[PDB]
């Protein structure tokens, strides 16, 4: 089936960028091919970026050395896209949908092409499901709905993947379909996060698109936006999920700091002008482009949504950067890991403070949303009574009990890993906290309490997690029915154990 | 009046036209896709031979280096009338709500706009009616003046502008603008066109009333940066009836961030922190539509995002630099069931002197946030001291602090079907009084939490009579 | 004794403003160089 | 082939060849430069009509423009083998040690080789004791994996590497790699050889068991770049016959610091301080090939520099997402006379896991940083008001917290030089006793000078007694 294709001349190869002299009649982000010649036998593809007069330079998806001057380029009439589907989940891609994890070609019928407008500006819908990240610092203080991105910004190792790994295991049976975009990760730490996803059998319904490091600056450049293609098709189209039509997606960007080093890279190596801190003028026009497409669309588009994690790492906690900023900006919500919190055992690390969720109750349920303003408030008095617990002794009776309500509240919160912990179990933690029935428990105990509380219920009374869980939409949570079963449970189990 | 694409770097595009058809320097591109619509660039740099530098306003990712251009010859023009209300529009002026698009009929008026001169300036300042108690008397607006809120979300700042969009169509004609500049288009859409829709006032919903542009956070920096530009016609339009207007940029630092990148990609050499160069002058041809004139007055209340909580940045003090007052949506106001969470303090405002607002106005003004000015600073010391179990005198001091921080929260009208309690509008001069006479200590007879949600001192006292 | 201690903690806190002013001052100047390099960088 | 020199800017070199001859991006060119011994240039770019652009890696002071240059059409190949077990070698693959040169039956391998796909890593770790308390304890060292040291220009990243070299070394099972990057060549080689030569493992040296590649501080810009590279090279060739191989690089700071020179001279548009805008792809590029994979494992130990003392430097903040277990030496600890001058705080590592590193190794460590932790939080009411105005479990754990901070400072046996304590090797079952015992209670009548420069608990205590 022989075609006519435009085809430019390599007169100048770089650190992943070619001058392509005469491709008239290109596309302002095509795919040239470079088609194989003597000593390689693939195809090493670029995006034509920078249409000058008489001069494409395109970045190189791929290895620039086998690149020579003066080689053939065909430019294929394809803007950059990535193959979506339901074949993708389970398999490790990268962002050129190609498979990295060798089990096979990638099953698709469609293409969709990443850097796509946004959803639209009436399509959307207010954020109302929940995303059960199943870490109670989260689903009760910082709420992430449905549709609402939530950056997850933090320390150098604070516990920020590990955050989004617990969300993405969590979302076992609510319809959820995980993406975890790895940018600029080390290939070891992607492998690990892929064994940590199959270990506990989220592999069937998570998607890993991986630019590791080694891998070209225009890999990790595009690497979010495949990936954001793929979710916008799960919630255009949806993917055969456990039988079920799924329309939700949840993409967790491994770190947009590296997407935008990546991205300063492209551009300095394009010698265009720079900015501040040497990044190109439009990078917050860079992730505004990505964040903006995860959005929950109304029943008249289909109803689906995306999810999307944004992480950020913070040199010497300088939140105050150009891309925090930025990310901060424009994302909905933002979860700060503190590495002065995590090493004082705080293990989730949420600097609650300061951590904000603009959704707010509208991405809690009714339960949870009826039961977490008790503890907001108090877990914020007790912050606002820190400065005379650090000095003071002479305090009264009203706020020693105070601030140990706030300490029994925060040792609440110190979750383990990978030990998510469902909407109703939760919830009935977070009842018997606030009503004051772990009032008496001494504060070191308060978490193995919790857990032996939960292997309670989980033996004694089923029953109870199933009533809460039946009837957490219901406007007034505590019904007579729920209030009962569920104080008698509590404390029955504190007569069997001390 | 045909020119070529010659280049395409991003969202910047070089058009090279005929030698005698040169577009103007902020003309329309207007480049036809293939699929029907078309890109709509803007110039922004003549130069070379016939050559032009404009921004995209769009992806440009279909674009190649040969596709014509069809000169416009007026600027970016956008549909103005009693049509362009009640409807949401983009930068470019074609409606992105459900209905219909704009008939030809309407009249179409330039984005750029001369700001009026100097003899039409109003030679003195004078207070802007809003109806709220604590806007109306810690922090009066100005008739054609700019309004700041530093606030987060969760404090009924979407709420704040619904209320003032009611009062304004109710008392005065008022008409309203609504022009999110670099919104999340969560918040700025579908949960400001959903609450303004549900808002209703004399049978007509809030969203009748106001007029919406969107240039948002996925859009190119040049649909930021003209989205205030389309707002101002549309709302200069109305302003030229004689009709009051009220106009909310909502995240006006996001229109100064859009310019820095446009500035960026255009070869600009970088001023201050990556800003750009025409940083004052870009912010002047947008602060300065906005003033009242003897035919009008376009009141605006925009809200500022500070990168951080950097006040000191080049973005931030050029937008303070051309405001009038500050308004401080607060956290700890909002959680207490304070619907209005305006701060008594850090709320600012350079009307609220004797010789504009009146010599009562700014003696109460001053009697209280007086008491407020300690914050009631004695709560440090209940805290350690348990009030020395009562204060000589301050105990008062306390009972009035809280007294009025209760007052100022008011019943609003577009809250009046959630909360179902009818809307209160407050002239300043009953707020005058009413804050003066509860200072004398008329107001020391009733309990608190009968200041709770009441519009005046004599309707918090009809209540003890009741 | 609390005259004492008062003296001591005013004498801690003037050593730990010197001792902020100095990095203050560090931080001023990097900012500055920083500035004008992306300045000049941007420039050319 | 056969090109000539156009211009000489730097140690980059501009040469042009035939039209359709030209060299490829990584191949090798060679100035003869006469004398019989010729220049080993890299080639960088392509810049058109047979303009490339190489870096010397080499004086590159005394030829002149139009100077003939020979494409050797491959990259920089260096010997693989055990033929390089126990050689010293330049980036270029040749030896300077006295031996005579490899032989040509000798493999040569490229120096540019594509790190191991995602299919062959290797995720499974396990603890390395190494016999330093601070190491063992808080951020472990990881057998098969990735860790460095990030220290200061005072601090002693030398003496910590030496140490654990001479602790590590012996005990090998399998061969070991050390490449000298921009290190002195007083301490960081030449002394390491009078160190590696005198150890003595069953009649074999450590040495005999070592290829050590250098380029150090005296070589030009891609030397220095290059010879990271070639000791991965060196090294990928044991790992894939399944041979454990220990990998001690010296200052990845130094091998970005000499790609920022080269990208300098390169005219590429700065990034950040000075930096290259590839700074993440070259980090990429030579870490990803530092991984133990399914054939064999590498237990890789690197350091690196900060400039100044500033870790928000772009090439230390690159090198922290690339490692297992991070190290993090401070100046204000150095300066306390606490020689090992790991920060607790700021060190971490990955398998510090309780299903890896053990239940009470676990507790222990989390411990021991909330301490300190709680002592970093009252640095200032201490600096200020003093330790009075603490409450009794505050001033408690302050003073545990300093007895932690003078007890994580151990001897050294390759500090002898300058200091009179001798050497202690403190196994890591013994460390997680000593400090579950700290921290429970035992010592608490003790001093805290008694615990500057000790081995276990029982060294402390045994001090005590003596002082009575
Ligand atoms: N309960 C916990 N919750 C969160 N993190 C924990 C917990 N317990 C231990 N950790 C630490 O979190 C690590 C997981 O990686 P983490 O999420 O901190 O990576 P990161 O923030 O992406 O950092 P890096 O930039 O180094 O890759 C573990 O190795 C451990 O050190
Ligand atoms: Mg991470």
């Amino acid at each position: 089936q022989p075609r006519q294709v435009n085809v430019g001349t390599v007169i100048a190869v770089g650190d992943g960028v070619a001058r392509l002299s005469g491709l008239d009649q290109v596309v302002a982000s095509e795919i040239v091919e470079f088609p194989p010649k003597a000593g390689r036998n693939e195809s090493i593809y670029g995006i034509a970026l920078n249409l000058e007069q008489d001069s494409v330079a395109a970045i190189i998806l791929g290895d620039d050395e086998t690149i020579e001057e003066g080689d053939m380029v065909t430019s294929t009439g394809r803007v950059i896209s990535v193959p979506v589907g339901q074949g993708l989940l389970g398999r490790v891609v990268n962002p050129l949908g190609q498979p990295i994890d060798g089990k096979g070609p990638i099953v698709y019928e469609k293409t969709r092409p990443i850097e796509r407008i946004a959803p639209g500006v009436i399509t959307r819908k207010s954020v109302d499901t929940p995303v059960q990240t199943g870490i109670i610092a989260i689903d009760a203080l910082i709420p992430i709905g449905r549709g609402q991105r939530e950056l997850i910004i933090g320390d150098r190792q604070t516990g920020k993947t590990a955050v989004a790994i617990d969300t993405i295991l969590n979302q076992k049976g609510q319809g959820m379909v995980c993406i975890y975009v790895a940018i600029g990760q080390r290939r070891a730490q992607v492998a690990q996060v892929v064994g940590t996803l199959e270990r506990f059998g989220a592999m069937e319904y998570t998607i890993v698109v991986s630019a590791t490091a080694s891998e070209s600056a225009a890999l990790q450049y595009i690497a979010p936006y495949a990936g954001c293609a793929m979710g916008e098709e799960i919630m255009e189209n949806g993917v055969m999920l456990n039988g079920q039509l799924v329309k939700d997606a949840l993409i967790v960007y491994d770190d947009l700091s590296k997407h935008a080093v990546a991205y300063r890279q492209v551009s300095l190596l394009l010698r265009r002008p720079p900015g501040r801190e040497a990044y190109p003028g439009d990078v917050f026009y860079l992730h505004s482009r990505l964040l903006e497409r995860a959005a929950r669309l109304n029943e008249e588009y289909g109803g689906g949504s995306l999810t999307a994690l944004p992480v950020i790492e913070t040199q010497a906690n300088d939140v105050s950067a150009y891309i925090p900023t930025n990310v901060i900006s424009i994302t909905d919500g933002q979860i700060y890991l503190e590495s002065d919190l995590f090493n004082a055992g705080q293990r989730p690390a949420l600097n609650v403070g300061i951590s904000v969720s603009r959704v707010g109750g509208a991405a809690q349920t009714r339960a949870m949303r009826a039961v977490a303003g008790k503890l907001k408030g108090e877990l914020a008095q007790f912050r606002d009574l820190a400065a005379f617990a650090q000095f003071a002794s002479d305090l009264d009776a009203t706020t020693k009990a105070q601030i140990e309500r706030g300490q029994r509240l925060q040792e609440l919160l110190k979750q383990p890993q990978y030990q998510p912990l469902p909407v109703e179990d939760q919830v009935a933690v977070l009842y018997a906290a606030t009503n004051n029935y772990l009032d008496d428990v001494p504060v070191p105990l308060i978490t193995k309490w919790r857990d032996d509380f939960l292997a309670f219920l989980r033996t004694a009374h089923p029953e109870v997690r199933k009533l809460i869980y039946d009837n957490r939409l219901d406007r007034k949570f505590p019904t007579p029915e729920v209030k009962e079963a569920l104080e008698a449970a509590i404390k029955e189990f504190k007569a069997t154990s001390n | 009046a045909k020119g070529v694409i010659q280049e395409i770097i991003g969202v910047v595009i070089r058009a090279k036209f005929p030698e005698d058809e040169v577009p103007e320097i902020y003309n329309a591109i207007e480049i036809p896709l293939g699929n029907g619509d078309r890109l709509v660039c803007e110039v922004q740099q003549q130069l070379g031979n016939g050559v032009v530098k404009a921004v995209a306003m769009g992806s440009t990712d279909g674009l190649r280096r040969g596709l014509e251009v069809i000169d416009t010859g007026r600027p970016i023009a956008v549909p103005v009338g009693p049509a362009t209300l009640g409807r949401v529009f983009n930068v470019l002026g074609d409606p992105i709500d459900g209905m219909g698009p704009i008939g030809p009929e309407v009249e179409r008026r330039p984005i750029h706009r001369d700001p009026p001169s100097f003899e039409e300036q109003n030679t003195q300042a004078q207070i802007f009616e809003t109806g709220i108690k604590v806007i109306d008397l810690i922090a009066p607006f100005t008739r054609g003046g700019k309004t700041a809120i530093f606030g987060g979300a969760g404090v009924g700042k979407t709420v704040v502008i619904q209320e003032l969009i009611a009062n304004i169509a109710k008392e005065q004609s008022g008409f309203s603008v609504f022009a999110g500049v670099g919104e999340r288009s969560r918040e700025g859409n579908d949960l400001i066109h959903e609450m303004k829709e549900a808002r209703i006032d004399e049978n007509t919903t809030v969203f009748d009333k106001t007029v919406m542009v969107f240039g948002q956070m996925n859009e190119p920096p040049g649909a930021r940066l003209r989205v205030g530009l389309t707002a101002l016609t549309m709302a200069e339009y109305f302003r030229d009836e004689g009709r009051d207007i009220l106009l909310f940029i909502d995240n006006i630092f996001r229109f100064v961030q859009a310019g820095s990148e446009v500035s960026s990609l255009l070869g600009r050499m970088p001023s201050q922190v990556g800003y750009q160069p025409t940083l004052g002058t870009e912010m002047g041809e947008l602060q300065e539509r906005i003033t009242s004139t003897k035919r009008g007055s376009i009141t605006s209340m925009q809200a500022v995002y500070v990168p951080a909580d950097d006040y000191t940045d080049p973005a931030p003090a050029t937008v303070f630099s051309h405001l009038d007052a500050t308004i401080s949506l607060e956290r700890s106001i909002a959680e207490r069931a304070i619907f209005p969470a305006v701060d008594p303090l850090a709320s600012t405002s350079r009307i609220l002197d004797p010789n504009i607002v009146g010599e009562e106005h700014y003696r109460v003004a001053q009697e209280v946030k007086r008491v407020l000015q300690r914050y009631k600073d004695l709560k440090d010391i209940i805290a350690i001291l348990g009030m020395e179990e009562l204060s000589d005198e301050d105990k008062l001091t306390v009972q009035r602090a809280r007294k009025i921080e209760l007052f100022f929260s008011q019943p609003f009208t577009v809250a009046q079907q959630f909360t179902g309690r009818p809307g209160k509008y407050v002239p300043v001069k009953k707020t005058v009084e009413s804050f003066a006479r509860l200072l004398n200590g008329e107001g020391d007879h009733i309990p608190e939490s009968f200041f709770y949600m009441q519009g005046d001192f004599d309707d918090v006292l009809a209540a003890y009579e009741a | 004794a609390r005259m004492v201690a008062m003296r001591n903690a005013t004498n801690n806190a003037k050593d730990l403003v010197r001792d902020l002013t100095l990095s203050f001052n560090k931080a001023r100047q990097a900012a500055i160089t920083k500035e004008v390099s992306e300045i000049a960088s941007g420039a050319a």
